[PDB]
């Protein structure tokens, strides 16, 4: 993807994640754990939803057609129709690939697109008590127990409070 | 004695494989179908009027062929006709067979009202063992065969006016006898016509006498023609021999009426989209299964499959095995 997330510096996804499609490992002195982040899931499901909305959207309805299928040779007028109508199925069935290839290259792009943004915005979170590894994960250089870091995951991490602390273990 | 925060995303043990604008093949979490490949084989009774012609094609049903009388004043959405039809009386062509059936078919009516043609100095309501109701000879039950009264068949010229506000389809038609003989004895005339006109158009008709292959006992024939006769307008028919004519009109409409050759069977269910292997599924933009539809279908497509992905990229872990 263009992000280059999911399937470039997120080395893979985790099949152990049935709650959500994007989330938070982490490992700390009580042990390790793994939340669903909602938010970020639901804005990746609201947006392919959308598209599906848009491309099953029903549009075509028709009657009285022409003849497409013969039991006599005829000639000029014959060619027509069946010209007409080949000429029809190519268009569509060239719209039909067109849109599929061009939605999925967008599905992956747009999810991608997701991971980032949780990436891009929990690290801001952490100011100056973090630093990113490169692989997905922030090392967190202070005491983050279980309360701390569901804070970070609800978006109520004061990152003033710890910052002396980390700043500290940071810079020798 | 720090900690690890680590972003992520799922995967799951069974990906789909997509199309994209850079790979044909690539792994997603889940896709779905968007090409309708499959039928129940079955014409759904609803919410469409189906007309099931049995024996019966459209054209027969409309001339009044004996066995297609059933058919008589019929309406559809969409009349059905089966490969097994048949014809049963006087044998007969029609020049532009596919547009008067396209009519019809469009029309989605047989309403006929009988009009009082006077037809003075010939005998009416000729008939054939080519097209037997009941024991006895009969006929197209929409036609009416004139011939000779004594030894005479005068020159034939009648009016009917259109004072309704809808327009009047009529079908007429022109005998071709086998030989001379039945010529003269039919109409006395050695060489008949059949003119038919409005006050717009006209249509000329000579017959031409000769055997064309013996069909149901006769090696004669009947041309079958077509005249719509407009609100203030005016049909006349003049004639010296050899007219099959009409008794009436057929009442036109416009709407969403059709005709389909299948041979599938009809069934209590619903469904928007009928195509001639059977009713589909219309919650796809897409079907593969018959460029012949009618209704509110998915559009025909060559492809037998297409995906939308509706997940991420499948990544799993990587394993030693
Ligand atoms: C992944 O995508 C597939 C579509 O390719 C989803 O499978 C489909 O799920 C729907 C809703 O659960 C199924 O429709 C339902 O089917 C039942 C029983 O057949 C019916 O009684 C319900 O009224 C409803 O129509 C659908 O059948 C199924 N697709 C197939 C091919 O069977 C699947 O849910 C998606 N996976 C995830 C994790 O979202
Ligand atoms: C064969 O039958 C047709 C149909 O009836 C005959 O046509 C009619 O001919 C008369 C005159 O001979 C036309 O009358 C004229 O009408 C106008 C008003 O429209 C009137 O002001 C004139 O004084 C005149 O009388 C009549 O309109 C016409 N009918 C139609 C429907 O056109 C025809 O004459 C017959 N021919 C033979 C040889 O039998
Ligand atoms: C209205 C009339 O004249 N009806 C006749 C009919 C026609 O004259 C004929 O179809 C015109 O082409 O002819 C019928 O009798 C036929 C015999 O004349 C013919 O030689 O043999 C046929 C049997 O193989 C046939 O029956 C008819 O079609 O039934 C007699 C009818 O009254
Ligand atoms: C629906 O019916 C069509 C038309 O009969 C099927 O496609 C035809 O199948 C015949 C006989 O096997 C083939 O020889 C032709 O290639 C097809 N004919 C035409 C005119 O396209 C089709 O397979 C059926 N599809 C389904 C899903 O039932
Ligand atoms: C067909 O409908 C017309 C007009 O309502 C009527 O005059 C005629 O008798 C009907 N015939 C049959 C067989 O239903």
């Amino acid at each position: 993807g263009l992000f280059g997330a999911i399937a470039g510096f997120i080395e893979n996804g985790w099949e152990g994640m049935i709650d959500g499609w994007y989330g938070f490992r982490h490992q700390n002195s009580e042990g390790t754990g793994q939340a669903a982040d909602l938010k970020s899931t639901q804005a990746a499901i609201d947006q392919i939803n959308g598209k599906l909305n848009r491309v099953i959207e029903k549009t075509n309805e028709k009657f009285h057609q022409i003849e497409k299928e013969f039991s006599e040779v005829e000639g000029r007028i014959q060619d027509l129709e069946k010209y007409v109508e080949d000429t029809k199925i190519d268009l569509w069935s060239y719209n039909a690939e067109l849109l599929v290839a061009l939605e999925n290259q967008h599905t992956i792009d747009l999810t991608d697109s997701e991971m980032n943004k949780l990436f891009e915005k929990t690290g801001r979170q952490l100011r100056e008590n973090a630093e990113d590894m490169g692989n997905g994960c922030f090392k967190i250089y202070h005491k983050c127990d279980n309360a701390c870091i569901e804070s970070i995951r609800n978006g109520t991490y004061d990152h003033d409070v710890y910052r002396d602390e980390a700043l500290n273990n940071r810079f020798q | 004695p720090g900690a690890t925060l680590c972003l992520g995303h799922h995967a799951v043990p069974n990906g789909t494989l997509v199309k994209t604008i850079t790979d044909d093949q690539i792994e997603v979490t889940n896709a779905t179908e968007l090409v309708q490949s499959s039928s129940t084989g079955k014409i759904c009774n609803n919410p469409h009027r189906i007309l099931d012609g049995i024996d019966c094609t459209l054209i027969d049903a409309l001339l009044g062929d004996p066995h297609c009388d059933v058919f008589q004043n019929e309406t559809w959405d969409l009349f059905v006709e089966r490969s097994k039809a048949f014809s049963n009386c006087y044998p007969y062509d029609v020049p532009d067979y596919a547009s008067l059936r396209s009519l019809v078919a469009s029309s989605g009516t047989l309403e006929f009202i009988t009009e009082g043609f006077t037809w003075t100095g010939v005998t009416q309501n000729g008939g054939s063992n080519a097209c037997k109701r009941g024991p006895g000879s009969g006929f197209f039950s929409r036609l009416n065969w004139l011939t000779k009264s004594g030894s005479t068949y005068p020159v034939l010229n009648v009016t009917m006016p259109n004072n309704d506000n809808f327009d009047k389809l009529y079908i007429w038609g022109v005998h071709h006898p086998s030989t001379n003989q039945e010529q003269t004895s039919l109409y006395v005339q050695a060489s008949g016509r059949v003119t038919v006109s409005t006050r717009r158009s006209q249509q000329t008709i000579i017959p031409n006498i000769g055997s064309r292959p013996w069909v149901r006992m006769t090696s004669a024939r009947i041309s079958i023609y077509w005249t719509i006769v407009k609100p203030g307008d005016v049909l006349v028919i003049n004639s010296n021999g050899n007219l099959i004519a009409p008794r009436g009109y057929f009442k036109m409409r416009t709407g969403k009426s059709s005709i389909m050759r299948s041979d599938a069977p009809i069934d209590t269910c619903i469904s928007e989209c009928i195509t001639p292997n059977g009713s589909i599924p219309n919650d796809k933009p897409f079907q593969n299964v018959n460029k012949i539809t009618y209704g509110a279908c998915p559009k025909y497509v060559k492809q037998n499959t297409l995906k939308l992905a509706t997940g991420m990229r499948n990544v799993p872990e990587k394993q030693t095995r």
